[PDB]
């Protein structure tokens, strides 16, 4: 943080740091604090395990003077796959979003293995915007987002009312959900798809909806992309 | 179905008692009599509707 | 069940007659029993007619559909809300001269 700050700010570039194990960072934190005479707080990570982590994740952000931005990717390790434990609990309140890697993705062979679901980016509606990506970012976003939750709603209902008795907007929710997890998140680690490429591929899965099942897009949108 | 059974029952008697007066007896006692085997039999299918 | 291959008939004369007549009842030769047994409320007795239908629902597993008659229903009232079993089905067909009773039928009551 000490070397993005000095390039964002005294440089004027962008710098996007990325953290790793921020888990194996408060095992850290708890074997200094342990050194010292300090009893153990909640789960044994120290009870200013909060200022540590807040001081390192607030270090970047952009500024004003400055043309030049700092962003973290701090990727915690949760222990037992909990939010409830103190890092993943501290680390959502300091930071300004969530991604989540899935077991359940992951075991499936889906690389990334990230799950939209529980998934958010607070600042999203400021990063994607016209002047920004192209204008149907947000909204496409969204639709997505709404048929994926209807893709996992209508996979857990098929296993109990038979395929057939689903409706139209939950077979084709179904087929989109493959479609969606076996192709949109299923991305090559090699493979560099920009922002404009994968709102292509969004399209291309939207597609199978005719334009009256696109309700969260935008009418305007809608009829310009579709 | 509650009323098509009306109105084909009713049909049903009325085509009957037709038949009984152009018999000019009531065939009941000899369809009581021919009653060694049932040309009709329903057969249980398992529709599976919903779950 | 796929045993139960059959329709029942425990209505009046003429309609048990035109039951015959479509061949749905018949009396078995081996088992000494009918399926279509014809009945009114001048034959036999109330407590008669329950008890055939009883045998019908219960003994006579061969019983599918059962076709009582609704002024035969009537009197057998008790014994077609004790039927709460689904197999074998019952159908509130009436007799001659006597319009169906929506209200009196038992299936139609649990709605």
């Amino acid at each position: 943080l000490t070397t993005a700050e000095y390039l964002a700010y005294q440089t004027e570039r962008h710098v996007l740091t990325i953290l790793t194990d921020m888990s194996s960072y408060a095992d850290a934190l708890r074997e200094v604090s342990a050194a010292r005479e300090e009893v153990p707080g909640r789960r044994g990570y120290p009870g200013y395990m909060y200022t540590d982590l807040s001081t390192i994740y607030e270090r970047a952000g952009r500024v004003e003077g400055r043309n030049g931005s700092i962003t973290q990717i701090p990727i915690l390790t949760m222990p037992n796959d909990d939010i409830t434990h103190p890092i993943p609990d501290l680390t959502g309140y300091i930071t300004e979003g969530q991604i989540f890697v899935d077991r359940q993705l992951h075991n499936k062979g889906i690389y990334p293995p990230i799950n939209v679901l529980p998934s958010l980016s607070r600042l999203m509606k400021s990063a994607i915007g016209e002047g920004m990506t192209r204008k149907d970012h947000g909204d496409v976003s969204n639709q997505l987002y709404a048929k994926y939750a209807i893709g996992k709603d209508a996979a857990a209902m098929k296993a109990v009312v038979g395929e057939e008795a689903l409706s139209i907007e939950d077979k084709l929710s179904l087929e989109f959900l493959e479609k969606f997890e076996k192709t949109f998140i299923t991305q090559g680690a090699y493979e560099d798809r920009t922002v404009f490429e994968s709102l292509d591929q969004a399209w291309s899965l939207l597609r199978i909806y005719p334009k009256e099942m696109l309700n969260r897009i935008s009418p305007k949108i809608l009829d310009e992309f579709y | 179905a509650k009323q098509k059974m009306g109105r084909v029952m009713q049909t049903a008697a009325f085509s009957l008692a037709e038949v009984s007066y152009a018999t000019g007896e009531n065939i009941g006692y000899q369809v009581q009599e021919s009653v060694s085997t049932a040309r009709f039999k329903v057969r249980a299918r398992q529709e599976n509707v919903s779950g | 069940a796929e045993k139960r291959t059959l329709i029942a008939v425990i209505a009046d004369e003429d309609t048990t007659t035109g039951l015959l007549l479509a061949g749905i009842g018949q009396i078995t030769p081996e088992t000494q029993e009918k399926n279509f047994f014809v009945y009114q409320e001048g034959k036999t007795t109330k407590e008669e007619i329950t008890d055939k239908f009883n045998h019908f629902t219960e003994e006579r597993d061969d019983i599918a559909i059962l076709l009582i008659n609704q002024h035969i229903a009537e009197n057998i009232r008790a014994r077609v809300d004790s039927f709460t079993n689904a197999f074998p089905a019952i159908l509130e067909i009436p007799s001659k001269d006597h319009p169906y009773d929506p209200e009196k039928d038992s299936v139609l009551k649990r709605v």
